[PDB]
């Protein structure tokens, strides 16, 4: 099947105007709900630094690197 | 659709408007609506600027380039740069606001319903390209109206309120402009001097009665060659060097305002009188000679004698010599030592920068001038960050000046770059192998052995 | 992150303590980022770099300028370093404010919160704050 | 003196002298393939082929 | 029949070795005086005060200089954008001293390959070719017009030009960067996608023509004897090129028409280098690129770095250092 | 027939996307490397391995986003999600540098995969290999820069990151601490690009600008057929241009075909090598002739030596923060500066 006949018709535009609008309202809800902060670690604006450590935190080990960040992300 | 698409035609819609080239009357309508628009942009755009007016901050802290334009011309403007109305700004751009519907209506008339040829019932404005006697009448015509235009701006100066003089006695300030300069030799000394340092041709102008002597030149030299080439036919050897179609005479145009342009967007950088620095910002060698006075100020109230003061270099650190012998100010700043800005005209006598000025009578209002100067270079960065490319994101400034340079300076190559399109092809469709290389007489086949 | 423990600035010579609130805190980085910002940015001086706006600086003029009372007489009533003579003639002011027309709108209100960014920013950045171009 | 304001440069006489000179010449090897040309003589094309 | 005709009928020949031409009437005397005078400054010139401090930079190659180091160094400083032609010098050697020859050639150089510009116009309209090859190399010649004419103009010095040496250019290129952030300007970022797309495409449209020959030599002789100069036909198979690069990516990306795939390869270099042309052009007026430094900021207020932080500290670098006795003041507004 | 015939058949057959055999190695690993991409970008912070703000999540735009390399303590660890490092935690995976290793890794197998794809479909479509050919010019240059380099170096952290100005950074901190541009290697491989990007526009105009009237039309984009044997342009009238514009032209349009593949190949292989010498530090730093004459003539300056001394601010200023795990404290009286700068 050619391809600017598909998006021409009508049948395409009623499949995607559901699951387009809903793709992109998950991956709203994604950053609203603060879930990709938990997914992949990312600092929030207010966990940056902490009480304890004013400092940049930076790995120093590298066998024991998981357990190091474990340390830094506790606060 | 005959002539609108391509089989009738020969051009692609994206060169859809040179289907236009001999057709008048739909010309006229695409000229009379981009004229619209132009219009309509200096409504639309000084109508933002007036609404996005504070009285607090100088008018080239805002990113203004409309208002200062008008201010120029003396409405809403006070002494030193004090803008005190802004409600001539909002009459400016209302009358051209409602002027680009007239225009744009004119514009869609001679586009959309209008005769597509002016030649056959309208005989005063129909115009074949090759008729050389109709197109110097066009030329003539218009070159009246630029010579009245140009008596406007002397009428504005002498009679009808004056224009904004920053280099005026007692302070910058609206003044009648009571006597141009008339003389030949000091007017076209602008236009036959170097374009250099020191020189700089025809942006040099440093005072009004310059300026507004030369737009009496202007006004007189157009009006009497508008009627010369109203009157005349093109001699011959003007019959010979050029190419009588319409895109050859827009490629000729290309040429004349990408020079204009390079010429305005140096006006912006250099000229300090045209382009007054309380409304456009300091301009680039301005702004350096200002900190070189600022530091000056700052060091001789803490007991430096500054003329004797050595670099590191072992030149003045504040008080140089030019290679010409002028007392300058030092550091790197002695390549703009042909600054004559208006706040350092006081201290300068035959020889520069007088030493005795300079140790006993610095006014305060010299220091504050410098000081805003030096703070406000035009130095910034695309999203409008203030100072050099190492500054941090806090002051929210890019000067006019620079936003003036650049875009012109852009536009203006460009416009060059449209000159060498258009009279490359304007003389190859003349000739008639725009098309291609003909297959049956290849003309480099029919050539002797090159070698 | 910016609790009340960091908003917590001097407010007077005595050394009695007041809270920023966060209206304060945007307002006054607003008002000195347009008012002061172009000579004072990042905490240095431009055109004087003897003089800075680190706490260090405010701390060894002669009228002491670490607080926010200090720093609001300051740009009521602006002097030299060893505040010996006036320098209202040459520095944006309210003493000058028909010279300086910046300073025409500009209520005590408005200067307790410029104040309030200038004790502020040492706390957020120390050493960033009249630093200049070393820590950039 | 450079960063004087001289029509073309020319502070002395002689370097008048010398573009009158220099664009007479050209002007007259000019004159002899485009003088005694005829000034009515017109054409209705983008170009014209009129004689050497 | 008569002397100009047939002088003009000469210049206008296309039977010359070299066409000349009326734009070679400026181009060959422009260009041969440049060509001289920079191999005469590259071999021997006495150092130049480039930063009109009295401190003499040595460029050529007789003042212990090498070919990378070597260079014909800018005028000084203390003559800024004026004009110092050698009769404006009182003695020669006070017009070596101070970066003459940097503006004898520059002038003369801009004016020569302006008029090779016109030149290249000039032959095509007496070949009866198309005209605008001419338009294409307007792209190099706005980008050595912006760095040895236009910066120079906007920064107000020649001595802001760019040196004609490589070393002088690494150190024009490391200074630019330092004071107009010119890496993060989206015109030099055109520009590199000019260069990088355009060598991609020069050596797409080379393997391409190159994979589909037609067999019409041995494996003895070289491939390209397969091709006769002047020959009619078609030397490679464009269907089978074209049914390639259809299979490589997917067939809407391919063009079929080689008309229209030559013009892409004109257009995309030269629309490229126009663009950087005109971010030189803007970054002489101090239009610089952008500024992200300190923009990324926490909840508290505290500054968090990114990459534009890291390349602000290199920048930094530059900028202490470049011109070190030339500043007296704390901000190079020059 | 075969149960390899049959798959080797379906591989092979004319879709919309291309597989082949190729296929089964470029579409998974490609994919990885661009989504690995976009996933770092968007989502995966640089503060636990540079102390950088790195995705859209923290207020990068496009230009400072970036998958940053991994953190100095890892050295040059492959950084598998299940090694020694990250032991199955993909958080922790991220926060190390996880992502950079995946991207690097994934995409050099992709480069291979898309090599493999170039000799695969010109077998089947029956022409000879050059864009292959070709394309080892783009393969050498990632193979020596985002392999061999920091291979070479102390670990991982000193590659490019994935980013458009951590690219930025990766090319400032090759001039001040390698002395990049003053490498012959570099030098060769700027004008192989410069000189591929002229002869893309050279070969495009004249091409253009010596085309045959084949049509009526002044748009020439019609007058082309896809499949005539014809030329489309005048090769004498473009020869005859150029010997007498710039003396020299080409008379063969194989070799001329052939030099625009030859040209932009060789910059970027010549420009691998000396990427690999900087690799183990063999620089081209100084001239020590010059460097011994200025060291006991003080007033022997070039723009040589004017160069070091931007080299000297480079790697002074931008240190303490380029790499933070070496904590560099420098005092303000030990950093070169100018004078009022
Ligand atoms: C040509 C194309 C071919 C290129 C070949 C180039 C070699 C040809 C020979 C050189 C021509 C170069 C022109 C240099 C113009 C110049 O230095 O321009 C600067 C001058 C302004 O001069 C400055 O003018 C100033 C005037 O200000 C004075 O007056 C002011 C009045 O208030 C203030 O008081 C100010 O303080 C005071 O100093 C000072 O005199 C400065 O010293 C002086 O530099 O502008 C001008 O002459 C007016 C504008 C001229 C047009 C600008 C063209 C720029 C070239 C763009 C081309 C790019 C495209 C190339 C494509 C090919
Ligand atoms: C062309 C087309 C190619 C197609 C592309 C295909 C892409 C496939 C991807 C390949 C992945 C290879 C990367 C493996 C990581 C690696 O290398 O990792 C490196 C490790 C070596 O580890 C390093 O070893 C160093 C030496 O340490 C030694 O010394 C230290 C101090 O003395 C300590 O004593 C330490 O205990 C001791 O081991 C340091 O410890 C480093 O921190 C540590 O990372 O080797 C090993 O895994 C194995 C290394 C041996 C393999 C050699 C080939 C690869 C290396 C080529 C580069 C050579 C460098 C030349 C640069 C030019
Ligand atoms: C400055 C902008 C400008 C202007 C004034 C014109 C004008 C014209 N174009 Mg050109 N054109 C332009 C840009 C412009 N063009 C651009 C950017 C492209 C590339 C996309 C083209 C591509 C193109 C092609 C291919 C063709 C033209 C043609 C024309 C002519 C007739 C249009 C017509 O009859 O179709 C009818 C058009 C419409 C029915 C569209 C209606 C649009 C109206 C005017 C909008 C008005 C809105 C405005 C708010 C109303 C205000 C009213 C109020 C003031 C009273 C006309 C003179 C044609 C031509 O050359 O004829 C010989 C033609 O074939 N143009
Ligand atoms: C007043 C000046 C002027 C006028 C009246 C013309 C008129 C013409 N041009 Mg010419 N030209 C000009 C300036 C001008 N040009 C300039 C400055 C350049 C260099 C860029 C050219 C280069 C040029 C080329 C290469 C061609 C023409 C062509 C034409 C003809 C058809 C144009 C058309 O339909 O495009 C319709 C308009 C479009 C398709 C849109 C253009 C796309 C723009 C770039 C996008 C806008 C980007 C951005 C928003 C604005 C620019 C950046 C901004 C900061 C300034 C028409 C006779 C064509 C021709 O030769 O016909 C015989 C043609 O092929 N022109
Ligand atoms: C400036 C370019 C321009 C040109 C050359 C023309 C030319 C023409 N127009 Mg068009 N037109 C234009 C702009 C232009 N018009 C504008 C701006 C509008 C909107 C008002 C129109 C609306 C329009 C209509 C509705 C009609 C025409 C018609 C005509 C044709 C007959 C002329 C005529 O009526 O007798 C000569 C007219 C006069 C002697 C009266 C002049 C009165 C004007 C207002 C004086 C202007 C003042 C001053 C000179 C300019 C001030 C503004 C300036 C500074 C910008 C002629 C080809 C007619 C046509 O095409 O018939 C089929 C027609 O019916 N025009
Ligand atoms: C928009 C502005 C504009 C435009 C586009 C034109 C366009 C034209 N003018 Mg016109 N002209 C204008 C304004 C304009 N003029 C103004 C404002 C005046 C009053 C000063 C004149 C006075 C004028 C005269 C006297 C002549 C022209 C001529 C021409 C035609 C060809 C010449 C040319 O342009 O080559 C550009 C060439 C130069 C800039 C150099 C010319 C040098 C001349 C030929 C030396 C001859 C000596 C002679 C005694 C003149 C004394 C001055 C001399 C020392 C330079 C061309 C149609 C010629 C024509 O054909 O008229 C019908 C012609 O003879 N114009
Ligand atoms: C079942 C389960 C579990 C589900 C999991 C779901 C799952 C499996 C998901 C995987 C999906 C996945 C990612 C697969 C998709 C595969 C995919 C595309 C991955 C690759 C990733 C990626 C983003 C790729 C993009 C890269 C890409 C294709 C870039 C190319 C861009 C492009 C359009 C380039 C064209 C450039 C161009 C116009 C060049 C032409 C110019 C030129 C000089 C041509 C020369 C030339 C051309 C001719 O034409 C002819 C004639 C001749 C003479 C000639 O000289
Ligand atoms: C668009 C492209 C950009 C356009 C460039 C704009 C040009 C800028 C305007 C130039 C000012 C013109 C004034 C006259 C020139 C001037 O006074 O310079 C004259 C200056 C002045 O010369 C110097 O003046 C000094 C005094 O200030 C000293 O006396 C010096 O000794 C003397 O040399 O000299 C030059 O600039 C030499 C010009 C050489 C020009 C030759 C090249 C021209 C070739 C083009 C072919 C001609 C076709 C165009 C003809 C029309
Ligand atoms: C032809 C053509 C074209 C063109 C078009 C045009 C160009 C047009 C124009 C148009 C125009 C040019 C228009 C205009 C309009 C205007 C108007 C409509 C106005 C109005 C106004 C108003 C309404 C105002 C109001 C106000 C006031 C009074 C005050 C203040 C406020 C305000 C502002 C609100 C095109 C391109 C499409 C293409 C096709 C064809
Ligand atoms: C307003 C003013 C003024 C005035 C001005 C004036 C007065 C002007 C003038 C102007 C002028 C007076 C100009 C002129 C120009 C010229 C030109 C621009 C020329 C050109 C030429 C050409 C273009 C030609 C070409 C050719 C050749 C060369 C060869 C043959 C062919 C032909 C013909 C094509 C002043 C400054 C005082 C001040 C400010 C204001
Ligand atoms: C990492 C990892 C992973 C993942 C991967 C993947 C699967 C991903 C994907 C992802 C993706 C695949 C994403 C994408 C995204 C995209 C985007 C986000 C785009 C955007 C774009 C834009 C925004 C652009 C724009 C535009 C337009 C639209 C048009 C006009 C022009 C422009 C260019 C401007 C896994 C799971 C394996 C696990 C391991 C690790
Ligand atoms: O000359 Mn070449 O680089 Ca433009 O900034 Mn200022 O001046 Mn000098 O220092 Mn930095
Ligand atoms: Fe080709």
């Amino acid at each position: 099947r050619p391809f600017s006949d598909i998006i021409t018709s009508v049948r395409y535009w009623i499949i995607h105007s559901i699951t387009i609008p809903s793709l992109f309202v998950s991956g709203w809800l994604f950053i609203s709900t603060g879930l990709a902060y938990d997914v992949f670690g990312t600092p929030r604006p207010n966990e940056y630094f902490t009480q304890d450590r004013q400092q940049v935190p930076l790995v120093n080990d590298r066998f024991s690197a998981k357990q190091e960040l474990e340390d830094l992300t506790k606060g | 659709i005959a002539g609108r698409d391509i089989e009738s035609t020969g051009f692609a819609w994206w060169s859809g408007n040179a289907r236009l080239i001999n057709v008048s009357g739909k010309l006229l309508g695409a000229h009379v609506a981009h004229a619209g628009l132009m219009v309509f942009w200096a409504g639309a755009m000084v109508l933002f600027e007036v609404s996005h007016f504070v009285p607090e901050k100088p008018t080239y802290e805002q990113g203004f380039i409309l208002i200062q334009h008008l201010a120029t011309l003396g409405y809403g403007i006070g002494p030193g740069g004090e803008i005190t109305s802004t409600v001539p700004y909002f009459a400016v751009g209302v009358i051209h606001l409602i002027s680009s519907a007239i225009l744009g209506f004119g514009g869609i008339y001679h586009s959309l319903l209008g005769p597509d040829t002016l030649e056959e019932s309208f005989p005063f404005f129909g115009y074949d390209w090759r008729d050389k006697n109709k197109m110097t009448t066009i030329l003539g015509i218009h070159l009246c109206l630029l010579g009245l235009g140009s008596f406007l701006l002397v009428i504005k100066a002498m009679y009808l309120g004056g224009v904004y003089d920053t280099w005026a006695p007692g302070g910058g300030d609206v003044r009648y402009i009571t006597t141009p300069t008339l003389n030949p030799i000091v007017i076209f000394g602008y236009v036959f001097r170097s374009p250099f340092g020191g020189d700089g041709w025809v942006v040099s102008v440093n005072n009004m009665e310059d300026v507004i002597g030369g737009h009496i030149w202007v006004g007189i030299l157009c009006i009497t060659g508008g009627i010369w080439h109203i009157f005349t036919k093109p001699f011959a050897w003007a019959r010979r060097a050029f190419v009588w179609s319409g895109e050859a005479y827009l490629s000729y145009s290309l040429a004349a305002i990408s020079l204009m342009g390079f010429t305005a967007a140096l006006y912006s950088w250099y000229n300090n009188t045209a382009y007054p620095s309380e409304l456009y910002g300091p301009t680039g060698p301005e702004a350096s000679q200002a900190q070189a006075f600022t530091f000056l100020v700052r060091d001789q109230r803490l007991g430096a004698n500054v003329s004797s003061a050595q670099g590191p270099t072992g030149l003045g650190k504040y008080l140089m010599r030019s290679p010409s012998g002028e007392i300058i100010f030092g550091g790197e700043t002695m390549r703009f030592w042909d600054l004559r800005a208006p706040w350092v005209e006081p201290l300068r006598g035959p020889n520069g920068l007088d030493i005795n000025k300079i140790k006993n009578d610095i006014q305060p209002w010299q220091e504050r001038r410098a000081a805003e100067y030096m703070t406000h270079a035009p130095l910034g960065s695309l999203n409008s960050v203030g100072g050099v490319a190492t500054e941090i994101n806090s002051v929210n400034y890019v000067s006019p000046r620079s936003w003036l340079c650049c875009s012109h300076f852009f536009l203006a190559f460009f416009f060059l770059v449209g000159h060498w399109w258009h009279s490359g092809r304007a003389r190859a469709a003349a000739a008639g192998f725009e098309k291609g290389i003909n297959r049956a007489n290849e003309p480099v086949l029919s050539m002797r052995p090159i070698d | 992150d910016l609790d009340e423990a960091t908003r917590t600035v001097v407010v007077d010579n005595a050394g009695n303590t007041t809270v920023l609130t966060p209206e304060q805190v945007k307002r006054g980085k607003r008002l000195f980022n347009a008012t002061c910002g172009a000579c004072h940015v990042g905490g240095i001086t431009k055109t004087n770099p003897n003089v800075g706006l680190d706490p260090e600086a405010l701390s060894l003029a002669t009228p002491r300028r670490d607080n926010i009372s200090a720093l609001v007489d300051y740009i009521k009533n602006p002097t030299t370093y060893d505040g010996l003579e006036s320098i209202a003639e040459v520095h944006p002011s309210i003493k000058s404010a028909d010279i300086y027309p910046r300073m025409r709108s500009l209520t005590d209100e408005d200067l307790y919160s410029i104040a309030g960014h200038i004790m502020l920013s040492p706390k957020i950045a120390s050493e960033k704050w009249g630093g200049g171009k070393i820590y950039y | 003196t450079e960063g004087t304001n001289e029509w073309f440069g020319v502070d002395d006489l002689r370097l008048l002298a010398v573009l009158f000179l220099g664009h007479w010449a050209i002007l007259s090897l000019w004159l002899g393939s485009y003088g005694d040309s005829n000034e009515d003589e017109d054409f209705f094309g983008e170009i014209d082929y009129s004689a050497r | 029949v008569s002397l100009w005709e047939r002088f003009c009928a000469w210049i206008t020949s296309t039977e010359n070795r070299l066409y000349i031409g009326w734009f070679g009437c400026l181009m060959f005397p422009t260009l041969l005086t440049a060509t001289s005078c920079f191999i005469i400054a590259f071999i021997a010139a006495p150092p130049v005060d480039i930063d009109g401090i009295r401190e003499p930079v040595a460029g050529s190659l007789l003042y212990g200089n090498n070919i990378i180091s070597g260079a014909v160094v800018p005028s000084s400083n203390a003559i800024g954008m004026h004009f110092y032609p050698i009769w404006e010098a009182a003695s020669i050697d006070e017009w070596l001293y101070n970066g003459g020859p940097y503006q004898l050639i520059v002038l003369h150089f801009l004016l020569g390959v302006s008029a090779y510009m016109g030149r290249e116009w000039e032959l095509s309209y007496r070949l009866g070719m198309r005209p605008w090859i001419f338009v294409a190399f307007s792209a190099p010649v706005a980008a050595a017009s912006a760095v040895f004419l236009v910066y120079p103009i906007g920064q107000g010095s020649f001595s802001d030009g760019m040196p004609l040496g490589i070393s002088g250019t690494f150190n024009f290129m490391l200074v630019f960067q330092a004071e107009h952030n010119i890496l993060m300007h989206p015109f030099h970022m055109a520009g590199v996608a000019g260069v990088f797309g355009g060598s991609l495409f020069s050596a797409m449209h080379g393997s391409l023509v190159t994979s589909s020959l037609i067999r019409e030599t041995t494996e003895n002789e070289s491939t390209n004897y397969g091709y006769k100069f002047g020959q009619e036909e078609e030397t490679y198979n464009i269907v089978a090129a074209h049914g390639y690069f259809g299979r490589l990516i997917f067939q809407y990306a391919s063009f079929n028409n080689s008309r229209a795939l030559h013009f892409f390869l004109a257009l995309w270099p030269v629309v490229g280098i126009w663009i950087t042309s005109m971010g030189i052009s803007t970054m002489a007026f101090n239009l610089n690129g952008f500024n992200f430094n300190q923009s990324v900021v926490d909840s508290q207020g505290r500054v968090i770095n990114t990459w534009a932080d890291i390349l602000n500290r290199a920048n930094l670098g530059i900028e202490v250092m470049h011109e070190r006795n030339a500043h007296n003041f704390p901000l190079d507004l020059a | 027939r075969g149960l390899f015939d049959l798959v080797d058949d379906w591989l092979k057959k004319d879709r919309f996307v291309f597989v082949g055999w190729s296929g089964l190695l470029l579409f998974p690993t490609a994919y990885l490397a661009a989504g690995g991409w976009m996933t770092g970008t968007t989502f995966v912070t640089s503060w636990y391995t540079h102390g950088l703000a790195s995705s859209y999540l923290e207020g990068c735009n496009f230009l400072t986003a970036a998958v940053s390399t991994p953190a100095n303590s890892v050295g040059h660890s492959l950084l598998l999600l299940w090694g020694p490092e990250a032991q199955g935690d993909f958080t922790r995976w991220c926060q190390i540098g996880g992502l950079w290793t995946f991207v690097a890794l994934h995409g050099a197998f992709g480069l291979i995969g898309f090599c493999l794809r170039q000799f695969e479909i010109a077998r089947l479509v029956g022409i000879r290999p050059y864009n292959a050919i070709a394309f080892s010019g783009p393969i050498a240059v990632f193979v020596s820069v985002f392999l061999l380099y920091p291979l070479g170096q102390a670990s991982w952290f000193f590659a490019p990151s994935f980013g458009v100005a951590a690219i930025f950074r990766f090319l400032l901190f090759l001039q001040g601490f390698h002395n990049w541009t003053l490498n012959p290697f570099h030098m060769m491989g700027v004008a192989g690009i410069l000189g591929g990007a002229l002869l893309c526009a050279i070969h495009g105009a004249t091409v253009e600008n010596t085309l045959f009237e084949d049509g009526d039309a002044a748009n020439t984009f019609r007058a082309f057929t896809p499949t005539q044997s014809e030329e489309t342009y005048s090769m004498v009238t473009a020869n005859r241009f150029w010997s007498q514009i710039f003396g020299v032209a080409f008379s063969n349009k194989r070799w001329l075909h052939f030099f625009m593949l030859f040209v932009p190949v060789t910059g970027l292989w010549t420009s691998s090598i000396g990427i690999v010498g900087l690799a183990l530090n063999l620089r081209a730093y100084d001239f020590v002739s010059q460097e011994l004459r200025a060291a006991e003539d003080p007033e022997f300056e070039t723009f040589y030596t004017k160069n070091h001394l931007l080299d000297e601010g480079i790697r002074a200023w931008m240190a303490a923060q380029d790499q933070p795990h070496e904590n560099f404290v420098f005092p303000e009286e030990v950093l070169p500066r100018g004078n009022a700068l």
